[PDB]
Order: structure tokens, then C-alpha cells, then sequence
């Protein structure tokens, strides 16, 4: 009598092939799946990152932690002061807090800027400080992206040729002036009959500032903007001009109305424009019309040892105040900049403008010890190599790839029968 | 027809592992049961499935590091990277299915070997999962011992 | 010497699968035939070869997307990419050859099992592809039934 | 009696190894092979490409389809007009067809240029229009390579300071002048005793033109070329100069013979040179010698949303006419430009110069729905990952790799015997 | 329990391949030896180990070409490339171990088949590496012939 | 009687898993290991490399091979002359050897420079020849990195406008002058009452030199450096200036003290500075103060067909002489430059400064036929894909990767038992 174990499959069984053996089963289970993506900011390396901020990351604030968008451990990694902003330290407007931002970290978090917004009502003849702001932060992010460190340089070595020019002051600037640029005027110039002498100056970008190496400086090459020659000629003779030169005489910045059209807004009167440029260390020269001279007095110093794409955090007031989105737009037009943005208005716990629940959720990742990827779509853990949707660039770290769920292969489960040979 | 073969059955009829049997009268007609006490197979399957976790964890643990400063998604490059990873995942799958198949088959062989060494040598193998018993030396209580059904 | 072994033969002599046979007189001398009616093997081979198309199509379907603006060929990078693809193709090959080998072997086992269950149990397996028949119970027309030669 | 199946192999059998089993066989067959490569132009995505052409892709031509190098379906994807060329629309020479080329497509096919060749005999004081042509198309291809779209900008906002200067006209230019640049002359300048005033102007490159975003403009910054100071001084006082400035006074183009040597060909008389530059949107200024002023009036507007390497198609006349190979040379010196070239002369079906059999074979791929790679060597389908010879760059898509045929592994065939264990 | 199984033993006790044996008195007690004259296994192992050199040489021979002008090490990219190569090396390893396993197993089967065909058919297989001998037909000098111990 | 082969394992056995079979063994052996790394210079392709050197690679030296740091076969691949250096041929100082360095090779070895060091005591009003040296070699390496070939251009076509200026000579320059730049002075200029006329010149960078294609030229745009306006005014009227212009009037080099500060060291007197620039072929113009004009007379011509990262070999004297490390610092700040450096002082076999044992060990790889990778860490053979420590960039070829030894998987050895199924 022939007695056998007999193997059989149903219509419910399907055949799964293998290299060296097949398997019949009724059920399949996917081999792997997608990794969740969390919105907001985070870091892949908790020992190499730096934050720059204001009251919302300032552990010394009188209202801490209610005034803070990050817990204590994260705040310690920030260089922050209530009322501060990078831009405010760039120019040093009268009566504003003047923090010396400095730090090192391959990953960088920028969460400031709001303390100079249209709400602050700084005038000082600014053509458009929101324009200046956007330009300034575009340069910071551009230089920060390729640097390990950053520091304010709160005083450049400068030198004026004029022995009669004097420091400029304006009612529209609290009856004083910026820290940077310095404003020198020649009160003896009067288009009577008297034209004065061309003004000249040097400023030096150093190769280092304290412990920080400088390969790159972000500075403002300011100039005055006049409506036209006729309106400028109520102040000086000839055409307006302020030109910036390197050590050899190469023009690197300024405004020269001897060759360039006037573009001052009609009847607005004189304005100042302050475009930021990335310059190498060295000594730089200035030539200007006799009556008005502007001279850069500060910079931000960067190295070129490299860094990761940076993270920039939306810095706006609560609804009651007048904000701008300059840092947003700066981040958007700058390579290697990741922007973190709230979906609901800013509502503070301490006061109106400090300690927002949504922001604390978004910044909570700063935060974690198990983030492996940071991207414009958010951050991930190292669960699988896959995400359901793309991780938008900029991005860095162990970053998951998008694949359709259907393309993820399956394994057999729930009652399994092996198959090999042709069985026929 | 005995562990080297897998068979098909229509509409109803349970799938799996069964006891099937021979001639007798000359010529007989055969007969297949309705399933064993093969709980060794149930446990073996559970163990083999769980052992796949090693190869899956190896795959999940491997995520290339990247750095993109660019602001707009490079979809085509992105999709190519994914397609390559899925390709690698596809061959690993093929190795895992075969690894299950070959180890389950072996576990079935080890099941049949246990049976051979209880009716020893009343068994007489006829290829894996098959035996010739003399319905004479050994009977009704005897086959029940040897095969458990 | 019976499906676990493959043998060598000089100049002429056909290669493949044959019937070989034993003692008798004490001591005898043996004997190998000149090929069976193993058309199951011919069909099985054809089927197994065609089934490799799945793995080949998987490979052919996978072409990385690229974009080069450069005007002069980067030969070394180009050759490196090819070398890597050929490397991957080389391991797939090794998997395919083994997959054929193991499934042909199984198909040969399934051939031998059919033979065992026709002389049942006049057969008596002596490892795969080998049997001990009593040249007494079963004779000349009998072996011709069981083995077809 | 021991009866066995016996396995044996010949000297004709060879051993093929596997991971988990070997195989003896007598024959091998290669696992895969090379994909054919077709010369000419094609696209990998039929829903995202654009063509720019002339009569040879103009479905509205009276002789269509005999005048056409592409069938109807392909012609519909082209923006074309008989007699047109990109260059002709750049300058708008008198009596030439002036088509407004505009379109969007990640893949781009340029098949025009021949309608401004030496045959056309345009003079208008051109120093060397073939040089201008090559320079012009180098700029187009450079900007097109990184843009999704392109459009002619057929009129820039311009403004001259001179209240007495008048529009320039030349017998050598059909007794009129280009559309671009505009030519303003001061008839009162006479080196008698009268020198005139320095001429000035602005032109504006817009941030958009109709529906098309502009991040980049291709424009011509023309100037006059004089043999020397003495010969220029029969027209004006001082040295010749025409300088182009951005809004701040940075020199971005022109010719200034106050610092640069004269290089006009001896006794050739005055010439115009028109080098093309890629400029950002904005307002630009001009300063020139009193007597002659040139002002850009058109541009080509591009975005920077990205594109694929472009395809440029040889645009030459039949043998009876005088051609040039400027677009060929422009393509050759420009990254991301793929050039399609005939091997036999142009022989038209309609007339001499329209409807060529070889070109219709070369353009037929424009064409197909199953092209996966486009390269300087031609285009391929997605049959295998391999080609016999290299695919020359530029190239994009699913592009095959070169491997020697010997390195393609083989599989066993024709009577097969398995082997495992050591058998010894 | 006979070539389909591997067993555990405490503190001392040599590991490897041994002769083990049955009943007799009803009921007996069994017995395991202290190792064979299986020099075929020693030689087979040496051969199989050396044959791994083919797959290792294939791996060692494959080094991607690269060109970096950059002056400072890109550690993260560098480590990612290595991790990927080690990943590939890890699966090759898994293939090699299995290739050894399956070919050693086959070599053990080929050892058992030789034994079956010397006591033929006094042997009577009971699954691979196991036999039923009639301690009657064949005795003491007989088993010593068939099994060499 | 049931008789069995029995398989068993010890506590000494460990289980190794496989895809389709496991293995018990007591010993493991690693699958592969690290490839050794040799310090020094080498090449991956002996048929495509070129050397440039001095006596230490000059097979024609009277003391060869004792004066040589390479054997005969390697020396034949060098273009070398005793006493020569790239810099010496750039300027051609009086009485120095003036070798015409020229050659082709994708891999490039630079082993010269020492023959112009502070020891040589060349003066010729050099502000700081070590600074000039570093700048010069930075430009050479930068251009060499992307070129297949290099050649001295030992005479540019030049032309001066002044009919009265005469060739300049200096006691501090052996009572003659450099080959490049040429020095023209106007002896009639005297700030009496006489100021002279602005000096002018052209120099042409050719598109080719002999068989060598030129896409790029390394040239020196020299100028004089004065302490201040007052000290310059004992030589000429106005401010000092020397400006370099391209064919259109774009300033590309020079020193203009009409806009740029004076930076001459106090009481040092007049100095010459000679910064090197990479320029395109073409004709270039010069404008200078009436009294002094400098005109480039040589260049190094390069193509842009591409090359590998270059190798630069430390070129210093033995301890008795005054060396510099300018080529070291040039190499360090230049992408694609690999620097080879001795750890012990230079001690020659022939004389003090030629034939050093450590250098012969370091250069011996130039050398081998089986180098597959060259890096800043040294060179390797193609043994394995792995190295124990990183290969520092720059690097090229089949380059090994760093992995921990623990991550290298193992294979079973010494008595092996197979395992499959669950055995339970
Ligand atoms: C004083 O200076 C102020 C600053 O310069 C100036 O305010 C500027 O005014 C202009 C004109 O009114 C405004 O332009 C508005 O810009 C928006 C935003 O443009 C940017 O983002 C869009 C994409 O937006 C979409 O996605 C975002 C999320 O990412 C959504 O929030 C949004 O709703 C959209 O769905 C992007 O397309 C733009 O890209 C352009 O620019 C970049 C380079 O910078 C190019 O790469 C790109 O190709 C394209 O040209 C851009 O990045 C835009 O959609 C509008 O059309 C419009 O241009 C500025 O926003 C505004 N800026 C600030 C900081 O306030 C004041 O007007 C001036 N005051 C006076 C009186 O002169
Ligand atoms: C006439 O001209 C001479 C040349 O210009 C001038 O001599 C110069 O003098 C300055 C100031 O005294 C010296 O600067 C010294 O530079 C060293 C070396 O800097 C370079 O290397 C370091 C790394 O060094 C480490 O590693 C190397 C091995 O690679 C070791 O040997 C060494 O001991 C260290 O452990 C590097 O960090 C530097 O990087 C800087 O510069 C580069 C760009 O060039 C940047 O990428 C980088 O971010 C950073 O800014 C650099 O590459 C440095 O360590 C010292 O701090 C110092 O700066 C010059 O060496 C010296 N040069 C020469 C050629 O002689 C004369 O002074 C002048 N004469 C007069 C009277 O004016
Ligand atoms: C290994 O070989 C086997 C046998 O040729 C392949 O099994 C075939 O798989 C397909 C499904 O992919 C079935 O439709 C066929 O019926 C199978 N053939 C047999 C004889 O069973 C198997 O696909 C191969 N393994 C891999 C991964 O390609
Ligand atoms: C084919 O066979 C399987 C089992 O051999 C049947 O699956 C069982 O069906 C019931 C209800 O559908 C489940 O609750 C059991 O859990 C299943 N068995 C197992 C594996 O546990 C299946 O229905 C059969 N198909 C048909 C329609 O004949
Ligand atoms: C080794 O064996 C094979 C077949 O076992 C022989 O091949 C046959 O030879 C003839 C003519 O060469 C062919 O027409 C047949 O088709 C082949 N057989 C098969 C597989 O169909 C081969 O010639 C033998 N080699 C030698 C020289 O002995
Ligand atoms: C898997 O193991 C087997 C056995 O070690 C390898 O078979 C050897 O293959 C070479 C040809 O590559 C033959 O020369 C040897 O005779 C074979 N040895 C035996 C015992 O047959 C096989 O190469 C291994 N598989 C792979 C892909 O490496
Ligand atoms: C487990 O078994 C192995 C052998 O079965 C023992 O290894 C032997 O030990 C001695 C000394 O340690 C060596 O000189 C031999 O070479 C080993 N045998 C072999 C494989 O040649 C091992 O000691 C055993 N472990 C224990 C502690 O029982
Ligand atoms: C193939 O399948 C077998 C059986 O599931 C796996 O063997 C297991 O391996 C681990 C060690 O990795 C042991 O701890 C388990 O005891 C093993 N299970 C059995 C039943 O032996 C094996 O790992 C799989 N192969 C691979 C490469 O994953
Ligand atoms: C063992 O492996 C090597 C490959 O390294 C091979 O050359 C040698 O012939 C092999 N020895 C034997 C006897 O198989």
C-alpha cells in the first residue's frame, strides 16, 4: 500500500517565484513601506548645529519658557537676544538692540528678522528697507550655505581723506545715524559758487575676527538715490556718484549717475539704497561727490570650509503688527536654503508675539536625536528607504526615495507550499 | 503525488497538505484525506516567515546620503534612483522566496524522515513523502502509529 | 552513476541521459545504453530555458536616466558605469544558471519518482535515479514496463 | 539488479557555474545585446517639446507637404513661418519676414537660420553678419538650454536724451534701417568747429512678456567699428565710444576707443558689430559719442525653470545658394547643444530648398512615441541597457552604456545536464 | 539523526560527522561513534572553500573610477559609497555561504550513495545518510564492508 | 538495524546563514581586506603623462644619474633643464636659464620652482617675488588642471604707441631687464613743467603656438606700486596708473591710483607687482602714466580639452640655501592639485641639491605600470575596493573606499557542516 503526503493548492493560491525555488500561498504581505514625513525644522547631527534668533529662542527672557518657541535644551544651542535680528546688527540703527551674532555649526537654523520689519518704523532715508532686508538675507544665506561659521564684524577699520568732512545726522534717524554705514558730509559744499573736493576713503575686510576665519564678507555698498541731476544739483555740483573699488581700481559697487540714469522716485527726495555684496578680505577704496560720502563699518564674516543647506524660519509678528516676508523670499531665491513656514497666525503665550503653539510643533524636531534627513518637505527617521511623495529639495542626509506602493514587492504568508521542478 | 509534486483542485476543496493512499483490490481507486496533524509544518512556516526579517532589516537600514542645494525637484533623476532601489529590492525578494521554498521543502523532508524512522523499516520510502507498507505485517493500529492517520 | 553524479566520456560517445545496469553472474560487468525515451526531459528543458526570460526582461527594462550637457565623452566614467552594470548582470546570470540547475535536477527527481510508482514497490530506490529490482519477481516484460528500456 | 539513469557529458559540453547549482551544456546564448542607434532628431516626451523653424516646417506653406521636412503631426508642434529665422527677428532687417517666435517645451528643436545667410546679401554696415550670426545663436542656445520657454520681445521700452538727434537711414540698408538696434544720428556734429553733446539713452528688459516669464534676455550690444582715430575724426571729435551700463554704472558692453585700440579693417570704412549678451531684466543706460548712438530695441526672453539639452538642425541652402555653418559652430561651442547634420546636399521636392529626403529621414524621429534617449550619436529605444559604441554627449533620457560584446554573459542551451556536489 | 538534521552537544564531545546506530534487543539504547574515515568530506570541503575564490576575485576586481578636484574630504558621501559596496558584498556572502551549504550537502548525499551501492541492496535507505540492514543476512564483517565502521 | 551518518556541532561552532542553505563552522576568514597605500607620486596611465622639471629630472645633466631623483625611463617622460623653472621662463630674468617648457599629458607632474627662490637674489624692483611666485603657480595649476597640454609662449606680438619712449634698464636688474614684462620709460617726463603724453600699447594672445592649441593664457599684468601720490609725483604728474583692457575697453587688470588707494610700503621706494591672470586669446590694450609703461611679452598657453588633477612636487633647496614654499601653498589653494612633500631635509648625492633618497622613494611610482588610483594620500594598486583610511582628495582613477574592518563579511572555514530546514 502506497501512502503519501499530498500537496495541493486552490484557485485562492498564487505562485511566487524564487531563484532556486518557488512558493504557493494565498496571502501576500509587502516587504517594506514608506517612512513618515514631519513638517518643520530638525537636524541630523545634534553635536554640529547652531541657531541664530531673537526673544523666541532667548532662554534669558524674563518670560521664559512662555516666551519661547523651543524648550531649554534647544535654546542653549541658539545664539539669541530679545529684540535682535541679523539685519539690526548689520546697520545698528539708533536705539535698537545690537547683538553680536556669532557661532559655528554645519547645520544652521535662522529664526530672526522680525525685529526689523515695517512695524519698527525705521526711516533714516531708506529707499525701501524691506528691499534691503530681502537683499541682505539673500547674501547671508548664500554665504552661510558654504560656511561652517558666522560672526558679526562690529567695526571695520576705516579711514577718510577729508579733513573737513563731519559725521552725518538726520532727524529722520532719531537725530543720529546708523552704525553702518557711516555718513560723512561736507557742509562747505554749496552750488553760490563752491563745489568742494572729491571725497575718498578706505575700509578693510579682515582675514579673521577673533577666533573666526574670514574667507568671505557680506557688506553693504550703500549710495544715495536722487530723482535727477537738477534735484541733486541743489546739494552738489556735477552728477551724483559714489563708487566702490578694490585695491587695484576695479569697480565692485556703488551708484554713478555720470553714466547711469537717475532712478529716484519723483518728489520722494533723497534716498539711501544698501545692496549687500559678498566680498573677499582686503582693503577697499571709495570715491564720491564732495558733499556726501558713505563708508561701510560692519560686515558678516564667513569661512569656506563648507556647510549643509541652511534652515530659515518664518519670522513675522502676530496679526496686530506690520510684518514682511523678505526672509521668505530671500530663502526662496537662494540655493541650499530650506524655509519653515506656519499655516496659522502667530499667537504668543507670553505676549502677542512670543510663544506660538504651531511654531513649537514645527521647531520641536531640533529637538530629536534620530532625524536622518532634513528637506523642504520636512524631516524623516531612518525607517525605510522609501517615502510616498517626493522629499522636495533642498535636502541633505539619508534621504528616502519616492516609489509607487505597487512597485514594492511582496512576500508570501498564511499557509505556504513549496514548488520546484516542472511537476509535469 | 508525494512532496515532489503540487496539485490543482477546483472550486471548493481545501488546499494544503493531506494524506493520500493506494491500491488494494486490484485495481483499487485511491483516496485523499482531509488534512493531517502536521502542526510541525505550521510552526516551521511561522519560523521561516519570521527569519525573513533579517534580510528586510538589512535592506531598510541602507539609505544613501545625499545633498541637494537645488530648489526644484529633479524628478527624472529622483525616479531613476527609486527604480534602481526597487530593482535591488526585487532580486532580494527573489532570493527570499527561494530561501523560504528550499527551507520549507527541507522541513517537509525532515517531517517525512521522522515518519520513516517510526515504522522502521516497515516504512520503505518511495521518494520523499511516500511509503510502501505491507498491509499484512502492519495493519490498522500499525499505520495509525506510523503515519498518524 | 545515477542522478547524483555526472560522468566523462572520450572522443565519440553521445552525451546526455542513458540507462545503465548492474551485476547478475557474480561478478558481472555492467552496461550503459544509448538513450531513453526521456521526452519529459526535453520538454522540461525547453520550459526552463523560456522561464529565464522573466529575469532577462527585468534586467533589460532597467536603464538609468542621465543628462550630460558636456561636449566631449567622459570615457572613464562611461566605462565604469558599464562595468558596474555588467557586474550586476554577472550575478543575475549566476542566479539564473543555478535556478535552471536546481529546477532541472528536481524535474529529474520527478521523472525518477514516476518510475518508482509504476513498479511499486518492485522498484526499491537506491538514491535518486537508481533502483534495485529482483530479477525474479520481475523479469523482462516487467522491467520494460517499469523503466521503458 | 541495479538499474540507473546515467548522466554523462562530452568534450563538447562545458561547465557553467551557478550560486546553488551548476549546468553542463554544449551551446551558449548571450543574455542580452545592443540597442540600435538611429541618426537624427527625436524626443523622449511627445507632450513636452517645441520646435522653431521656417518654410521647411511650415504647414501653412502653399506647397505643403512637398515643401516640408516633417509630416503634418510634427509640423503642428513647430512654431514656423516661411522665410523666417531667429536672427531675422532679432534685428528685423528691411523687407524681411519678421516672425514672433514663441513657445514652451522642455525638449527644443531649432531648425532655422538659413534665411539669413550670406546669400541674403544684407549689408546695413555689418562688419561680418556671419560672425554676428554665430555669436547670436551661441547666446540663444546657451539661454535656451536652461529655460523652459522662449519668446521674441519685439519692442523694448527705450528713451533717448537728445532732443535734436534723428533716426538713422542708410542706402546700404534699403534706404531705411534695422528694427533693432535703432540708430540715432546728430547731423549738427562737424569736426568746422562743432562737436555736439554726449548722447545718452535707456532701454528696459522686462520681467515678463505676455504670458512668458523672463529671467534672462539675449540682446545685442552694438557699436561702430572704426579703422582709427583719424578716420573716426572725419565724423566726430575725440575718440569713438559707445558704452553700455547697468543701473549702477557697471560697464556691461560696448566699444570704447578712449582706452581700447581701434581694430577696423583698413579702408573698409565704418562698420557695425553686434555681439549678443545674456542680461538680467532691468533698466540699462548708454553713453556714446555725440554723432552716433545705437540702442537695443528687441531681445529674446528666457526663464530659468530649466530644460533639456537642445537639438539644432543644420540650416543650409541647396548647392546653388551661398550658405554658412554658423549655427553648426554655435552649437559645437555651446554646452547642452546637440547638432543634427546632413551627409548629402540639400535637394528639395517643392523647390530647390524645401523638402529634402535625407532631412525627412533624420527628422522622422520627432516623430516617434518610444524614444527613450536622445544623444549627439542619435536616439534609441528602451530595448536593452547596452549599445555597441558610445552615445556621444550631449545626451539625456534612459541612455545605454557601451560594453564589449565579450563581457555580456551567456546562458546554457540545447541539451542541459545539472551538476552539484563534487561528484568525487 | 541522519544528514537531514544537525545536533547539539555539551562541553566536551567532538563536533562533526559520526556513525550512529539502532535498536537490537527491544528495546535497545542506540550509540554514536567517534568519527569516520570520511576523508572524502575533508577533501570536498577544501575544494568547495577554494572555489569561493571565483566570486571573491569578481568582487575585488571591481573598483569604480572617480575624479575629485575638491581639497577637503566629503566624508558622508565617501561613507555612503562604502556602505553600498559593503551591502553588495553582504549579499554575495549570503550567496556564497548557501552555495557552500548546498554543494556540501550534495557531496554528503554522494557519499551516502556510494555506501548504498556497496551493500546493494543490503543497504535499504531510510532518508539520506540512513540505512536499514538486516543483522542476519549481513553481520559484522558485512557491515564493516558496507559502512567502514 | 538503523545505521546513520550523524551530524553534530559544538559550542565552538557558529551558524552562518545563506540564501538557500546555512553553514555551521568553528572558524571564519574575512572575504577581503584593505589595499596598501604608498606615499608619493605615480600615474594610472604610463602612455599619457608628462613631467616638467629641472636638474633633478634632467637626464642630460653631467652628473646623471647621481643628480637625478628619477631613473632613466622616468626622466625621458620629463621636459627638464638644469637651472630651469616655469617662473624663470615666465619672466626671463637676466642671466637665468630660459627653458621652453612644452608638452602634452592627461596626467601632469610639476617638479620645479626651486631655481627661483629667495636664494637666487633676483631683485629688479620686485615687491615680493615669493608672493608673485605663489600667484603665478596658482594660475598655472588652475589652467593645467583643465588642459591636456602646456607650452611657454616665449614672445607675444606687442606694439607701443610712443615714438620717444625707450627700453628700461635697472642696476637692480643686472643693468638690464626681464624678458617679460618689457619696460618702456619716457625720459622727457619731469614734474620743471613737463608731463608727457599718456602711454599706450597692445599685446596679442594667439589662438595657437606651434602645434599647441591655446584656449587659455596665463599672463602677468604688472604695474608699479608707489607709497603715495607725493612720492609718485617726483617721477610723474597726476596719479600713478597702468590699466589693462580687452578689445572692447573692459578693465581686466592693472593698478589705478586715481580711484584706488596707494599701498606701497613706506620708504621702500617704487616696486613692481606681477599678478598672474588667466586670459582668453585676443588682442589687449594698455593705458598708463606717461613716464612708465609695462607690457606683457610672454605667456603660458593651455587648451581646454581637459586633464586629470595634477601632481606638484615640493621644490626646495638643501638646508644651506634659502627656500620658499610658494608652490606648496599654490597647490593647497588650487582645486585638482595634489602635493607631494618630503618629511626629511633635501640631501643630494651629486651635490647638496640634487639626488635625494627620500625623493627618489616618493617619485619611484612614476615608475610603475599597475597604479590604478592617485590621491593626496598616495597611490594604490587594484587589489581590493577597500582602504583602511580615507584616500584624501584630490584623486582620480579606480579609487578604494574606506570601511571599518568589522563591516567586512566573513566566510566559514576549518570543518564545515551544512544546515537547512528547521531541524525541529
Ligand atoms: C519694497 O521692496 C519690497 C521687496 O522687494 C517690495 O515687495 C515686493 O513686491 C513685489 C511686487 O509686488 C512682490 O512680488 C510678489 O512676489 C510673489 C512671490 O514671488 C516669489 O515666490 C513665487 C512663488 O510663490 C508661490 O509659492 C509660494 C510658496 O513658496 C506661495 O506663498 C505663493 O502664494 C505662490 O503660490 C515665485 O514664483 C517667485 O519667483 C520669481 O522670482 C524668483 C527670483 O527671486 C525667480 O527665481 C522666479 O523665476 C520668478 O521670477 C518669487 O520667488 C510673486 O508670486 C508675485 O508675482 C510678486 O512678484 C514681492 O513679493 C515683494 N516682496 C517683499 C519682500 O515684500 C515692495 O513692493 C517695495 N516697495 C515699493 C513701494 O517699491
Ligand atoms: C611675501 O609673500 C609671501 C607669500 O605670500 C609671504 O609669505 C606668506 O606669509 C603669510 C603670513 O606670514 C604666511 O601664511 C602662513 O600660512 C600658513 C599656511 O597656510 C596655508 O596652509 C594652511 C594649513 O597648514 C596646515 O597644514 C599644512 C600641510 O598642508 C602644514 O604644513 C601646516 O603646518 C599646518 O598644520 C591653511 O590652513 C591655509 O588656508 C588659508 O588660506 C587658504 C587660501 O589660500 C584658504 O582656503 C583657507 O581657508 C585659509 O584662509 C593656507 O592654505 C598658515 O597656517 C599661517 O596662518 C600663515 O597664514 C604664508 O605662508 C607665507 N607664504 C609664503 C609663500 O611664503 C611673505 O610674508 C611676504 N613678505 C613680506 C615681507 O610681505
Ligand atoms: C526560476 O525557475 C523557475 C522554473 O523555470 C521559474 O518558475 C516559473 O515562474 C513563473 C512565474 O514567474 C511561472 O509562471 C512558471 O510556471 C514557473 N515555471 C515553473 C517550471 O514552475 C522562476 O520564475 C525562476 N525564478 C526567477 C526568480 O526567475
Ligand atoms: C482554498 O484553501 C484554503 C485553505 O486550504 C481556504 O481558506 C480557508 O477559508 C476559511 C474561510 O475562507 C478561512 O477562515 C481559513 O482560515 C482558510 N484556511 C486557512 C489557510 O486557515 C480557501 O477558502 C480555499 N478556497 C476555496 C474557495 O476553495
Ligand atoms: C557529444 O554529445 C552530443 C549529443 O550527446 C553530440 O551532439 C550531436 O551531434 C550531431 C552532429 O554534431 C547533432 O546534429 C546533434 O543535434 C547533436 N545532439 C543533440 C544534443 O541533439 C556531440 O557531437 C558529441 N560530441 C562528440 C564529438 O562526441
Ligand atoms: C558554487 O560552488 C560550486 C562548487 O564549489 C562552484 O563550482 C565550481 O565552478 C568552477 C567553474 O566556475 C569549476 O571549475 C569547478 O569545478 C566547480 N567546482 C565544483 C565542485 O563543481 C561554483 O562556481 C560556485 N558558484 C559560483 C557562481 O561561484
Ligand atoms: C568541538 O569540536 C571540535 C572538533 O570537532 C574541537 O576542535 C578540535 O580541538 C583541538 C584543540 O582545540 C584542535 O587541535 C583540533 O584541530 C580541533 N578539531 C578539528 C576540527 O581539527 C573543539 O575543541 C570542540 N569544542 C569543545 C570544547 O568541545
Ligand atoms: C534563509 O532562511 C533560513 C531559515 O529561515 C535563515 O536561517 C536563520 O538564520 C539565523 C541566523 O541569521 C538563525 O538564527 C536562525 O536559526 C535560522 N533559521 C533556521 C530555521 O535555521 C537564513 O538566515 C536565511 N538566509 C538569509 C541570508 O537570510
Ligand atoms: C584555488 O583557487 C585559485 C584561485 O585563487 C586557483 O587559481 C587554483 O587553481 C585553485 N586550486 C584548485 C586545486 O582548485
Amino acid at each position: 500500500e502506497l501512502i503519501c503526503i499530498v500537496q495541493r493548492v486552490n484557485e485562492s493560491f498564487s505562485l511566487h517565484s524564487g531563484f532556486g525555488g518557488n512558493v504557493y500561498s494565498m496571502k501576500t504581505e509587502p516587504m517594506t513601506g514608506f517612512t513618515n514625513v514631519t513638517k518643520g525644522a530638525s537636524v541630523i547631527n545634534q553635536k554640529d548645529w547652531i541657531g541664530f534668533g531673537d526673544a523666541r529662542t532667548d532662554l534669558t527672557n524674563d518670560q521664559f519658557p512662555a516666551s519661547s518657541d523651543v524648550p531649554l535644551a534647544v535654546a542653549k544651542k541658539f545664539r539669541s537676544l530679545s529684540g535682535a535680528s541679523l539685519m539690526l546688527s548689520a546697520f545698528g540703527p539708533p536705539g535698537k538692540v545690537d547683538y553680536l551674532y556669532q557661532g559655528c555649526g554645519k547645520e544652521k537654523v535662522f529664526y530672526e528678522g522680525v525685529n526689523w520689519s515695517p512695524e519698527a518704523g525705521i526711516d533714516c532715508f531708506g529707499s525701501n528697507w524691506t528691499q534691503t532686508k530681502k537683499d541682505f538675507y539673500s547674501r547671508i544665506y548664500e554665504a552661510a550655505r558654504s560656511s561652517t561659521c558666522m560672526t558679526l564684524v562690529n567695526s571695520l577699520d576705516t579711514k577718510i581723506s577729508s579733513t573737513t568732512a563731519t559725521a552725518g545726522t538726520a532727524s529722520s534717524c532719531s537725530s543720529s545715524w546708523m552704525k553702518s554705514p557711516l555718513w560723512y558730509a561736507e557742509s562747505s559744499v554749496n552750488p553760490p559758487q563752491v563745489c568742494g573736493t572729491e571725497q575718498s576713503a578706505t575700509f578693510t575686510l579682515p582675514t579673521s575676527f577673533g577666533i573666526y576665519k574670514c574667507n568671505k564678507h557680506v557688506v553693504q555698498l550703500c549710495y544715495f538715490v536722487y530723482e535727477n541731476k537738477a534735484k541733486f544739483n541743489t546739494f552738489g555740483c556735477g552728477d551724483y556718484y559714489q563708487n566702490y573699488y578694490d585695491g587695484n581700481g576695479n569697480l565692485i559697487g556703488g551708484m554713478d549717475n555720470r553714466v547711469a540714469a537717475y532712478r529716484g522716485i519723483a518728489n520722494a527726495g533723497v534716498k539711501i539704497e544698501c545692496p549687500s555684496k559678498i566680498l573677499n578680505p582686503g582693503t577697499y577704496s571709495i570715491k564720491s561727490t564732495p558733499r556726501f560720502l558713505l563708508v561701510p563699518k560692519r560686515s558678516y564674516c564667513f569661512d569656506t570650509d563648507g556647510g549643509y543647506p541652511i534652515q530659515v524660519v518664518q519670522s513675522e509678528w502676530s496679526a496686530s503688527r506690520r510684518s514682511d516676508n523678505a526672509t521668505e523670499e530671500a530663502c526662496l531665491q537662494t540655493e541650499g536654503c530650506i524655509f519653515i513656514k506656519k499655516t496659522t497666525p502667530y499667537v504668543g503665550e507670553a505676549a502677542d508675539n512670543a510663544g506660538d503653539i504651531e511654531m513649537r510643533q514645527l521647531l520641536s524636531g531640533l529637538g530629536n536625536n534620530d532625524t536622518v534627513c532634513v528637506s523642504q518637505s520636512g524631516y524623516t527617521k531612518g525607517e525605510t528607504p522609501f517615502v510616498k511623495d517626493y522629499l522636495s529639495p533642498p535636502k541633505y542626509g539619508r534621504c528616502q526615495l519616492k516609489t509607487d506602493s505597487g512597485r514594492i514587492p511582496t512576500l508570501p504568508s498564511g499557509l505556504i507550499i513549496p514548488q520546484a521542478g516542472t511537476d509535469s | 503525488f508525494g512532496l515532489l509534486f503540487v496539485g490543482f483542485v477546483a472550486g471548493g476543496v481545501a488546499g494544503g497538505y493531506f494524506w493520500g493512499r493506494s491500491n488494494g483490490g486490484g485495481g483499487g481507486a485511491s483516496v485523499s484525506s482531509t488534512q493531517a496533524g502536521f502542526d510541525k509544518i505550521g510552526k516551521d512556516i511561522q519560523q521561516l516567515r519570521n527569519d525573513t526579517n533579517a534580510a528586510i532589516e538589512g535592506f531598510n537600514g541602507r539609505i544613501a546620503h545625499d545633498e541637494q542645494a537645488i530648489k526644484n525637484l529633479a524628478k527624472e533623476i529622483e525616479d531613476a534612483r527609486a527604480e534602481a532601489l526597487v530593482g535591488e529590492l526585487g532580486i532580494i525578494r527573489s532570493l527570499i522566496v527561494a530561501n523560504i521554498s528550499m527551507n520549507l521543502k527541507e522541513s517537509l523532508y525532515e517531517l517525512a524522515n521522522q515518519i520513516t524512522k517510526r515504522g522502521g523499516g516497515i516504512a520503505q520510502e518511495a521518494g520523499p513523502g511516500c511509503w510502501y507498507v505491507d498491509s499484512e505485517n502492519c495493519d490498522a493500529s500499525c499505520k495509525e502509529y506510523i503515519f498518524n492517520f
